[PDB]
Parts: C-alpha cells; structure tokens; sequence
C-alpha cells in the first residue's frame, strides 16, 4: 500500500505516527517501531506524532514503557488531536521535546471502562480501576509536573486544551512555529 | 382463569423472572390481598429465575410491608432474586416442594455497564452494596451469619429442598399430601 | 373454547415446550383442580417435546403434591421433561395413545453456559444432579433401577407406546374406544 | 365467528401446518365433541400442508380414540402429515372436494439436526421408524401394502381427488352440492 | 364491526391474499352461511391479489360445493388466485366494478425450491398440473378453450372490468347505484 | 370508541394508508352505511398519504357504487391515492379543512419489479393503464382534461385546500364553525 | 504491509510478539516463529514481548511447549498487559530472563470456559477443566514459585499485578529500568 | 504476510502445521505441502506440528492418505491441541515419528456430523455415518495399536488425553522432553 | 500468500487442486490451469487432485471439456472426498490415470437445482433438468463403464464409495497404495 509506504519511508526517518484509536494492534506496531529504532541507533530521537482519540491503558502502557526503555528520547507531537491515551503518551515524552502542533487539541479525562459480572468480579474490577486511575493520574503528574490532586480533579470528566493550554498545564515543552 | 381462581383463594404466583413488570405484578396482588383480608395467609408459589435487585427489594419491601403472611412455596426453581423471596416468606411458612431448587449467588451486572471510572465506581459500591443488602436480607430470614451467605453466594450455590431447609431458606420441605 | 371446557372436565393440556410460562399454566390448572374437586381424577394430555428441568420439577412435584390423581395420556410426544412428566402420573392411571412416542435422554444445557471453570464446575455439579434427579424420578415411577435409568437415557431412547409400558413410562397402551 | 359455529355443528378446521400448537387445538376440539355427543359424527376440513409427526400422530390417535366417526374432507390441499389424517378418517367418510390435492411423501427433518454419529444413528433410526410408522399408517387406511406406499412415499406423489380415491386416502370425491 | 354486519347480510370479504389462513376464513364464512339459507345468495366482495394454488381450490371448490349461489364482485383488483375466484362465482352473478382490474396469469413458485432434479421434476409436473387446472377451471367458467386461456395467461394480463366481461370471468360490469 | 360513535353517525374515516386491509375496511363500512340507510349522506373524513392504486379503485367504485352521498373532507392530507378518493367524493359534498394539502401524481410502482422484458412490458403497460386510469378519473371529478392531469400529476403537485377547489378535487374549502 | 514488515525486522533481531488474544492462529504464529529462531540460532535468547488479554490455554500451552523444548532461552516482556494465557506465557519464560516492563499489567486468573450439551458430556468438560484447571495452576506454581494452594486460593477470581506484585509474586524476575 | 513467510521458511525446513481446524481449504494446502515436500526430497521426513480442534472427516483423510502415501516419514507433533481430525491426524504419523510435546491435549471422539433432508436421504447418512465411524474406528485402532472395539468405547464421547496419557493409549510415541 | 505459491509450484509440477466447491470461479481456474499446462507441454499428464464437495454441472463441465480437448492426460486422484461434481470429474479422467487415494470417498448423486419463476419458467428448467441428468448419467455411464440405467437407479439419492467401492463401479482406476 501506498499508506504503508509513506509510513515506512518516516519509520527511515525515525518518524512514527499514532494516528489511531490506540489498542492493541497498533501498540505492538508502535512498541516494535520504538524497539526497531532504537535497535537501528540508540542516540537519534524517535518523533512519535500523535493524532489518537485515545484508547486502552494497557496499549497505551506498552507504548509508554517502549517509549521510557528506549535509549533514545521520543520527540511527541502532537498533531491534531491527543485525547486520552494520546494525550498520555503525548505527555509521556522525553522532556523538552514534547511538542505540540498550534491548534491541535488535548484532551485529558479520567480512564473509561465496564463493570460486568458478578459482585465480586465487579469489586475486583473497581479495585483494579482505582489502581489504574491511580497510576495513571500520578504519571499525567509526572508528565505535567502538577500535583496529582489537580490532575485528578481536572480529569474528572473531560478537560480539552488548546496547543497553549497544553503548554502551561504541561502536557507538552514547546509549541512547533516554523 | 386459573391464575385469578387461585388469587381469589389468595394464591399468587412468582412465576416469572423478576422484573418491575413482574414484581408491579406481585407488588399490586400483596397490597389486594392485603387490603380483602388483612388476616388470611397469601401463598406466593414461586418457579422463578430470580432478576433484578430493585424489582427483588420491591418485592421483598411489599412481602414484608404488608399485614398478612406470606407462604412462599417454592416450585422448580428459586434462584437468585427469587431465592432470596422465597426466604423472605412468614417464619414457619417457607416451604418448598421436594424437588424445587434454591439456587442462591451473589448479585451481577447483565451486561457491560460501560462508563467513567468515577461512574463505575459508584456502579462497583452500589453492586456492593446489593451484595451487603442480599446477604443481610439473607441473614435476617435464613438465621445464618451474613458472612456466612457471603462465602456461600460467592459463587452459584444450589440447594435441593431438603438443603435450603437445612440452610434455613425454607423451613418444611412440602410434603406430598396426595391421597392414594 | 375447547380448552376451558375440558379443564371443566378436569383435562389438562401439556401441549407446548415445558417452561417457565408453561410449568405455571399447568400448577395452576392443577392447583384450582384441586380445590375444585380433590376426589377426582385430573387428566393431564402430553403432547410436549419437554423443555427446562426447573419447570419440569416444577410440574413433577406439583403433580405429585395435589390430592387428586393426576391421568397422564400421552398423545404424539412426551419427550425429555415431558416423557418424565407423563410417567409422574398416578401408577395405574398412566397412558399413551398407540402411536404416541416417549423420548426419555439425560438432560441438557442449551446453549453454551459461559464462565469461570469453578462456575462451571457447579453448573456441571448442578446439571449431574439434575441428570441424577431425573434418573431418580425415573427410577420410582418406572420400576427401574437408576443406573438402568442412566445407561438407557444416556442418549435419546424413543419408545413407542408399547416400549414405555414395557419400560414403566406409562402403564396402558390407551385402546382407540370408537364405536365403529 | 364462523369457527365457533361451525365447532358447533361438530365441524372443525384442520387449516394450519400441523404443529403442537395445531395439534392441541384439534384434541381439545375434538376430545369436547366426544364429551358433547360420542353418537355424531365430527367433520374434519383439512386444508393443510402437514407438519411434525408427533403433532401428526397426536391428531391421528386422537381421531382414531374418539367415539365419534371423523369426517375429513380435504379442501385445497392435504399434504404430508394432513394425508395422514384425512386417510385418518372414518372409513366410508373420508371425502376430497375435487379440485383438492394430496400429498403423501416420507418423513423429513426440517433442517440439519447436529450432533455426534451415536446421536444421528438414533435420530436416524426414529425417522425411520417414523417412515415405517407412516407407512404402516397409510396401509391400513388405504388397504394397500406398507411397501407399496414405500414405494409411493419415497418421493412427492400428490394425488388429485380422483387420484386419492384411487389410492385409498379419501373414499369419495365430494360431488358439489349447489342447487343452481 | 362491519364485517359481521355484511356476514349477516351473507356478504364476504376475499379481501387478502389467498393463503391457507385467508382460505379457512372463507370456507367457515361460505359454511356457515350455507347451513343458515342454502338458498339465499352468498356475496363474495374480492379485492385480493391472489396467492396460493391449494388455498385457491379450497376456496373454489367450496364456492362451488355450498348450496348457495356465490355472487362473486371484485373491487379493485382480482389478481392471480383471486381471478380465478372471480370466475368461480354463480354464472349470471359474477360482477366486478367498472375499475376494477383482473390479472390473469399461469401459477408460479416463489422464491426457489431446492431439491434433486427428480424431486424438481415432481415440483414441475405439480406446477404444471396447477396451470392446466387452473386453466380448466378458467375454461369452464369465462367459456373459453383452455388453450386460449393457456395463451393469454403466459404472462400477466390484466383485464379491465369491461374486458373481463368480454373474457368471461365476471358477468356484469356492476353498474354505480348510486342516488345523485 | 369514538370510531365506532362517528361511524353510528355515518362518518368515516380514510385515516391510514390506502392498501388492501384499509380498503376493505372502507369499502365495509361503506356498504353497511348503504344497508343502513341509502339516502343519509355518508361523511368520509380523509387524513391519508394514498396507496396502492387496486385499494384506490376498490375505495373509488365503492364510493361510487353505493346509493348515499359520499361527503369527502380532506384533513391534513389527501395524498396520492387519498387525493383521488377525496375528489372521488359527490360533487358539492367534496371539502378540505383550510389547512388540508392535497397531493396529486402519477402512479409509482414502490420498489422495483424485476423480471424479463415481456413481462417488464406488461407491468409498465399497466402502470401506464394506472396512470391513463388515475387520469380520467380526476378528469370527471375535477372538471378538468385528462391531459391537464396528466402534465399537472407529472411530478408531486401539492395543493392547499383553497388551490384543490380551484383545481376541482374538492367543492367546498369547509370553513371553521367554532362558535367563539 | 508495514505492521508485517516491522514484526519480521525484528524476528530477524529474535524479537517477537505475544500482541493479542492468544487463539490458534497467532499461537501456531508464535510457535512457527520460536523454531524458526530456534533453527536459526540454538544459543541467542528469543525476545517475547506479551502484549496479550489471555486466550485458549491449548493455544498458550503450544506456545509454552515451544517455549521450552527450543534450545535457546525465551526471555519474555510484559509489555502493557499480561492477562491469562498471556500471564502464563510471561511466567513460562526461562528464568532470570522473564522481565516486566513498569507499568505493565499481569492478570492472573482461573481458565474461562463453557458447557454444553448433555449432562454426560458436560461431566467429561468438568473432568477436563479439573485437570486444565490443575495443571494451568501446577504450571503457575512451577514458573512463581509458589505454592499450587497459593495459586488456586489467587486465581480464583481476577487478580491483577502491577510489574512491582509480578516481581515478588514470581511471574517475573526483573523490571527493566533501562 | 509474514505470518506466510514463517511459514514458508519452515516449509523449506520440511516442517508444515496442521495449525487451525481442518476444512477442505487448509488440508488441501497441507496436501499440496505434503506433495512439495516429497517432490523435493522423498527421504527427509516431514515434521507435521498439529495445533488442531479437529474437523472434516474426508479432509483429513486427504490429509492422510496424502500422508501415507507420501515416500517420506510424516513425523507428528501434538502442539497444545490434536482434538478429533487433528488427533487422528497426529496417530496418523509414521510410527516412532508420533511425537506430543507435553502439554500438548489430545481429543479423541466419534465423528460429528447432520442429517438433514428426507428420511431416504438420512438413512443413507446413517448408512454412511456407520461407515465413517468404522473407518475412523479401525484407523485409530491402527493407528494405537488397540482393538477397536476399545476404540468405540473410548471414542463414543470426548475423551480427553495429556501427552503422557497419549503415550501409553497409543496416539503418540514418544514426549519431546529438550 | 503461501497457498497461492505451494499451488503455483505444484503447478510448476503439474499438479491442480479441484479443493473446494466447483463454482464458476475455481472451475475457470482450473480450466486456465489446464489451458496453461497443455501449452506448456501437450505430453506429459496433468495430475488434478480432487478434493471437492460437488458443485455446478455448467462449471464441471467446463473443466470436464477442458480435461478432455487438452492433448495431454488427465490423471484423476480423489483426495478425500470426490462428491457430486466432484465424482465426475474424478470419473472424468483418462482411463487407466483415474486414481483414488485408499480412504478418499466418492459420492455419486443426481444432480441438485432450483425450480422458481412462472409454471412456464419452471417446465422449461424441468426439461432442461432431464437433460442435464441424462447427460450426467450417459457420462457417468461413459466413465464407469455401467449402463446408464444403473447409473440413474444409484444416483437418485446419494450413493457413497470407499475407495474399493469406486474401483469397482469404475470411478477410479487404480487405488494408490505407495
Ligand atoms: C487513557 C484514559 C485515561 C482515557 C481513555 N482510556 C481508557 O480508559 C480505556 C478506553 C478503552 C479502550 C479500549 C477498550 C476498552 C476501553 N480503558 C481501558 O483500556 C481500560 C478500562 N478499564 C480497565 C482497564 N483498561 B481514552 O481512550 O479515552
Ligand atoms: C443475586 C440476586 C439478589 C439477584 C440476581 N441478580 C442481580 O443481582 C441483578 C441481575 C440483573 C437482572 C436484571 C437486569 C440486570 C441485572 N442485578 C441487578 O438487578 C442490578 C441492578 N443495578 C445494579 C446492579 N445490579 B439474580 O437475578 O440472578
Ligand atoms: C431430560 C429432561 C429432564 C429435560 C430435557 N432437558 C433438560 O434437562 C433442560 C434443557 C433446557 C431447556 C430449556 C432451557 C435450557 C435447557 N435442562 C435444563 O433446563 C437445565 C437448566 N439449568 C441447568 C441445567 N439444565 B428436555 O428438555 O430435552
Ligand atoms: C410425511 C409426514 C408424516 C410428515 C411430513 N414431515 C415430517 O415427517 C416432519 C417434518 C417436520 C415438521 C416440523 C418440524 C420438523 C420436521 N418430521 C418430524 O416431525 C420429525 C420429528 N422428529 C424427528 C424426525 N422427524 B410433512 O410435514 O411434510
Ligand atoms: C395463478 C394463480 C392460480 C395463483 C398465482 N400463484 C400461484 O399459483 C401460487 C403462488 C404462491 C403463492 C403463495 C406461496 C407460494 C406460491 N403457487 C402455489 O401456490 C404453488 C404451490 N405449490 C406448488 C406450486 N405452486 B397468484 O398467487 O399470483
Ligand atoms: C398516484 C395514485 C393513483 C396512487 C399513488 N401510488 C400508486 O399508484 C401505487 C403505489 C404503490 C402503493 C403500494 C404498493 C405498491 C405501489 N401503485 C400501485 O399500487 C401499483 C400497483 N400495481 C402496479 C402498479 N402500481 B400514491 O400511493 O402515492
Ligand atoms: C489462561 C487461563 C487461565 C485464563 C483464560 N483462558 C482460558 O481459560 C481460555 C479462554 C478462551 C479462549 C478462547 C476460546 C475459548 C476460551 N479457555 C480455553 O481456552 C478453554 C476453556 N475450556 C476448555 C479448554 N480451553 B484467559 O484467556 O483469560
Ligand atoms: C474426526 C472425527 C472423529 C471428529 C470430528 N470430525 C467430524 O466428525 C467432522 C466435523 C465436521 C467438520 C466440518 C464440517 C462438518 C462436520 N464431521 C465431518 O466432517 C462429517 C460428518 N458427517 C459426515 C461426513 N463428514 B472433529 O472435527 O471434532
Ligand atoms: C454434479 C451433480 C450430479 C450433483 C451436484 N451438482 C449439482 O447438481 C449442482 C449443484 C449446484 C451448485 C452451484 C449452484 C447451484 C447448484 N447444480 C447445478 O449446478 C445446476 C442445477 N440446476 C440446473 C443446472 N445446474 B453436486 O454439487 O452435489
């Protein structure tokens, strides 16, 4: 495909897109993306552009923890839209060179899931949300550098940011202005 | 009708699973028969799956609230919402005929309840909270520790009617009083 | 209707699939029968192809828990729930019509119950206690031992009419008695 | 309605595919006539396709164990199960009207029954048994062998009213009775 | 209901498709109609496209077996089965509206019937019997060769109320009455 | 049921879409309202999107054919079909509510009538003959010429009820009586 | 395809991947590609990265058995989630070489399954799933070191891990901190 | 694909996966391998690794009589799963050649099948019924080495096998123990 | 694919694969298949293994017309299952080269249709039906070597072959026993 060709031809360039809903497919794509590069030379940056209306945590975990065990650092840029797990791993940058494009869009909101099952499969499930919402809003805090308490009060439902607001709230270092 | 010939000798079925079209059902033939003769006995003959939490408690309430006792019967099956009805009978008047079965579990979501994780877990400590209901509606009529219905609704727990005698859901398994 | 003038009669159709809805038609034509006249005999027509063990037991031990004797005649089927149905009528009091066939099989889930290996373990639990169950009822009522019981419906037997005699299922091949 | 008083004049429709539901319609309605009158002759317009067999011999006991001689008359069609009951009938009051069709075939089963060989070689020899069983019932009403309606059965053979004469599933081609 | 109110006034509605339960509607209408005056006439009111061969001769043949004269009428549309109906009425008392449309075409399976090429050469021996029956039947009743009703109804033709007249399959184009 | 009080005061109502079932219904209580009372004026109040054009002409012959006045008030909408019953109506006896649309167009086949080219030939001589047909029929009730309807019924001509009295399908726009 | 071409660059680099529902097609995937590195190479380890919600045990009993029977050593990932089968998979490496990356998941439960059919038939499931049962808990043992009560009483229902609870429960024996 | 190219390069190495159930669509592939294989060198063996639920009767009996006639050793390999056709399958292979790796399960039941049609046509399918029974019944009595009236018995349900208990019932010959 | 190129080197070797159902797709495949070997060489034998359910008469007997008017013989091998269509095209073969593998299963049935449409549509389907079973009785007739009479009184419901079985009707002419 033609699509696969121009993706390959910015893989080349350690050039690397999350251009979807992030599940599993494309995490593994991107997670063997950031360990292929990172296998080609250890020192040039890997630029992870981000256009994802979110996704799994776990998916977006496995690109977190690809991206954090590279040797090289993960430029992100975020390019139209970062919402959710796109917004994470936008976040989940090397520090510096997170990058937002001008009027691409944040959004950062508390994970999405589904109760079923019996009471105490649901009890389980409720302890592991709190242990997921929990990892997740320390490290949007870490990302950010604001305190978790105000990552999770802001991502009780969802907080959209401008290319701006995502520089002062600390999603991202830089604001591309070519 | 046979259903209004038996409700007539104040005789309602829980025979379907439990939900709030069954239990308005229920809940305007206790409140009928609580208002004919506050005295007489209302047998609840229950075949049921059991349902829904709410539709069980609005059964439940109505089987307490009102003056007359209620024989619960169970015929066939008891299960979940329906188990916990059959418990919920006058002390004394809980029977079950010999080869019905008591199946009693902990409560459950039908079905994915999607949302916020701040929504689910109010979803998770409402479920909870159904658990802790179910298993202290099961104490106070069964005599058993609400613990004691925790591990035992931990998961499917399906008693015969001698067992759900034993268990103390009903209190005589029903003889046959056929006479040949 | 034809129906309501032989329940007059105090004839019962066990017409359609045994379940939940169909097991609460029938306790409750058996139970006004019952209060009606608990002298005379209830006759209960088997055209069924069976149908869900809870509302079977739930028809079995209503069968058996009402004063009058139940007149089970099997007319085309009495197959699964049905076929134990039609042999839970009053010893002596049992028929098929001559061409009427009896299904007797050990129980089945339709369907597939998903689940966790330990609910599935009770859910198996559970169905061997209802294929001991039913070999159980089958074993008083037929004459047979229940592990005869359990080598013959541990696939689809169909006996004709004379085959259920012999095997217990019902005790007379009912004669065509017209007049011509 | 026309049915209700037709049924009154010991008229019933045999008009639907035989099913259970069809068959516990025909029994009640002609297990009342019998309780009516046992002395009058019930007639029994066929205007069907056939369907099961159980529902088929559920019928075709009941026709031959009421005390009251059963008139069929095929109208339009009696295919499959319904040529059984019309040769079902009285012998000397089985009519066709002219223009009416009969279909005797073999057994069938109406889609693919699953299930492991030891099941299917049981399946298979019930839908032999029920071929025999309707071959059987096919000799001794139209009085030709049961290999020769073997032989006829084996695939569709409608027959027209003069045909079905010929072969013995009528005994009269009812003649059209109108005055002008 | 107007409907009752014609019956009363021995006046029927083919108003539907011509199908086994449409068929059996009419039969008990033309039935009972026959036992209240067999010499009175039944009014027939058509507006149907057709259907079903065999439900098609159930009707026919009871048009033509009841005692009472059929005046047969369409209205708007006698299509197929009901064309034929149309014909089959009392000759003299065959009307149609002066808008009124009559379709007469060969009969015809819908959708596919699957088979073997010797169960597909009885499907068409069957539906070739049913086209010349029907058109024997149209020849008896418009007057004209079975062959010419063989040729016209090789496709659809559609006839007017006037050109039905001329055909043979009503009568009279039914003039208005009407007062104004 | 007002339905029923209205139709006890010879007021019917065109309220659905014109198909079979609907003009059966029209055309029965049409023809009891004649047996009734021939010369009392029969209100038909029309609130329709059209229909099929048979059902149409059954409604239009039995507007027609029978001996009372046939008052047609348009409601909402006299659409298609509706349109032409409502001009279909006795001339000076023909309203519209003010705010009544009336819809006029050429005949539609809805879907699509596969089939090869001869027989697609005849289905569009006849859609063609329905067009011709529509035609003439709002020529003699509008006054107006049948190829004045056919270039004005080429596509959707919507009418208000004041623009349907000038183009003659009602008589009369029915002004409000509202005493206040 | 791309996602095709980044997962055979990295077989070449004896990386491979456990990136979804483990069924019978990508575990005869996975263990086609295990002898392929195995036929290669008896000596360099063979990466696994398990991005996996779980799936058929027989599947992931084929993919632990070609594990094991290579000559060379699987060192596997967590990586984001490893749930079920894919929990096993992880724990199934060699030891010393099962790493966690540190925020992925491990979700150790009981086997899912269904009855069906007649009674007689169901009872031979039970059986069956008391062994599947036994030996998916026997095996758990054998890879945490822990108890087999340890790990019936704790697969009962869901239990999740993070990468620091798979650490000490025994699922792995590092978290790469690279 | 690269899921085709593994195993195209193990099909250079004469190994070849009966991976998915057998349907007429993937026996007519391992025929055609079988064929290919034996076309290149008629003496190697074939290495015949089997993740299979089972499936299609004359399927596998193209499977195997493409294996028998095959001049080469068919070596067999219970993978996970050898359940129904993938069971005889694997008893299939050449003696001493029938390997199950061990956690392999193996599956052994009287075939499945429909009747459908007339009760001609299903007295012919009974007829045939019969016959498939037989010829799967003596084939697997070949195959073990057990009488097949054990073989009916065994096989009137699932009964299930581990790789040991396929061992001494005759399925297998030896567990791969690396 | 894979598929696609062990057919293509089985090709190479004169080997096709009727493999499925005979539809008009796999049937002008495998008529350009036989079109492409008898131009690539008119003498040597094109071996068609048959492992097909059936399928259209118009389709086999484009293959069939194909296998005879290529100047070059057609060795038959019922692979499995030769039923229907697939029967006559096994019993297609050049005499003496028709080959049935010793636990394929041939069914030998009239042909199966639809009536629908108008009686007139429907006579003539059911004249064009008597002709379509006369020509694929008097073939069959043709290829067994057995009266046509015969042939019409066992194909009038399904009638099944072992291998045996159709070496003796004369479907087959040798049973391989490598
Ligand atoms: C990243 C977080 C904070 C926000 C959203 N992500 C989630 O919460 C995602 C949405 C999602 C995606 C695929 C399948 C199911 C659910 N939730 C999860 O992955 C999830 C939910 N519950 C438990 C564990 N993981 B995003 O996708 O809108
Ligand atoms: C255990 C007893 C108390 C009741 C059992 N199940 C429940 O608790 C039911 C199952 C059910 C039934 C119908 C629709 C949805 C859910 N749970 C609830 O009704 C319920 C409702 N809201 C929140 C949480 N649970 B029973 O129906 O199996
Ligand atoms: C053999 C006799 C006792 C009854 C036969 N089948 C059963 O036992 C029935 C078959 C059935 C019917 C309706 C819905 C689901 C399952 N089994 C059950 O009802 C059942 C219910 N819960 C657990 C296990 N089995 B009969 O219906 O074929
Ligand atoms: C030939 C006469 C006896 C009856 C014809 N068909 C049958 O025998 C019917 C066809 C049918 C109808 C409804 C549902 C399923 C199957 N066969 C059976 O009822 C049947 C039932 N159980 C096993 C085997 N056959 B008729 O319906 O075409
Ligand atoms: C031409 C006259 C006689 C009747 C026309 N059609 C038929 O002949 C009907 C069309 C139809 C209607 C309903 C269901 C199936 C088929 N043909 C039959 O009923 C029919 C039935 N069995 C075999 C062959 N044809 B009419 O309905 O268009
Ligand atoms: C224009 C007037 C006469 C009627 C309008 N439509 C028609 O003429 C209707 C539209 C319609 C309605 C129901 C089902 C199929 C087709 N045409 C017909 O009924 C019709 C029927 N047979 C052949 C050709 N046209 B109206 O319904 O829009
Ligand atoms: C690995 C175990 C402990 C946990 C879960 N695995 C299973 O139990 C899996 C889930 C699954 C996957 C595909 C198809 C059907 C079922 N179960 C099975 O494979 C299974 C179930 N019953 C008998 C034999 N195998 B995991 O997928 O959540
Ligand atoms: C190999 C045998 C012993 C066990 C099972 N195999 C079968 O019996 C298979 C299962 C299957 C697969 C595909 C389509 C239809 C049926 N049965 C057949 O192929 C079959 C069934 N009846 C007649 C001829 N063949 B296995 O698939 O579970
Ligand atoms: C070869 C013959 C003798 C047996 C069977 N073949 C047929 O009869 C096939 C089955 C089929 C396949 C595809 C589409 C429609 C029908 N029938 C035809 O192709 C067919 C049917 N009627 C007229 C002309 N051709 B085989 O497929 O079971």
């Amino acid at each position: 495909s033609l699509t696969d060709s121009v993706y390959e031809r910015l893989l080349s360039e350690r050039i690397i897109f999350l251009g979807s809903e992030v599940n599993d497919e494309i995490a593994n794509r991107l997670c063997a993306q950031i360990l292929l590069l990172a296998a080609e030379d250890a020192s040039k940056d890997i630029s992870l552009y981000i256009n994802s209306p979110g996704g799994s945590i776990s998916a977006g975990m496995a690109i977190y923890d690809t991206m954090v065990l590279a040797p090289c650092d993960i430029a992100t840029y975020a390019m139209g839209m970062a919402a959710s797990m796109g917004e994470f791993l936008l976040a989940a940058g090397t520090k510096g060179k997170r990058y937002a494009l001008p009027h691409a869009r944040i959004l950062m909101h508390q994970p999405l899931g589904g109760v079923t099952g019996s009471a105490a499969d649901i009890a389980i499930q409720a302890e592991q949300f709190a242990v997921i919402k929990k990892e997740m809003f320390r490290l949007n805090a870490e990302f950010t550098g604001q305190p978790i308490e105000r990552i999770e009060a802001d991502s009780d439902r969802d907080r959209w940011f401008t290319a701006a607001e995502a520089l002062e709230y600390g999603f991202v270092d830089h604001i591309i202005t070519r | 009708n046979p259903y209004n010939k038996l409700f007539e000798e104040r005789i309602i079925f829980l025979g379907v699973q439990v939900d709030d079209a069954s239990a308005n059902d229920i809940m305007a033939q206790l409140l009928v028969l609580e208002s004919l003769d506050p005295d007489r006995d209302i047998t609840m003959y229950i075949n049921s799956p059991g349902g829904g939490f709410t539709s069980l408690m609005a059964i439940y309430d109505t089987m307490q609230y009102v003056r007359a006792d209620i024989q619960t019967v169970c015929l066939g099956q008891a299960a979940s919402a329906a188990a916990v009805l059959l418990a919920a009978g006058t002390p004394g008047k809980r029977m079950a005929l010999p080869n019905a079965r008591v199946l009693i579990h902990q409560p459950s979501l039908s079905g994915v309840i999607q949302g916020q994780f701040s929504d689910l877990e109010i979803q998770a400590a409402e479920i909870e909270r159904m658990r802790t209901l179910m298993e202290t509606t099961l104490a106070r009529h069964t005599g058993k520790d609400a613990g004691v219905i925790r591990k035992d609704t931990d998961r499917d727990k399906i008693l015969t009617a001698e067992e759900a005698k034993d268990y103390g859901i009903i209190d005589t398994v029903l003889e046959y009083r056929k006479l040949s």
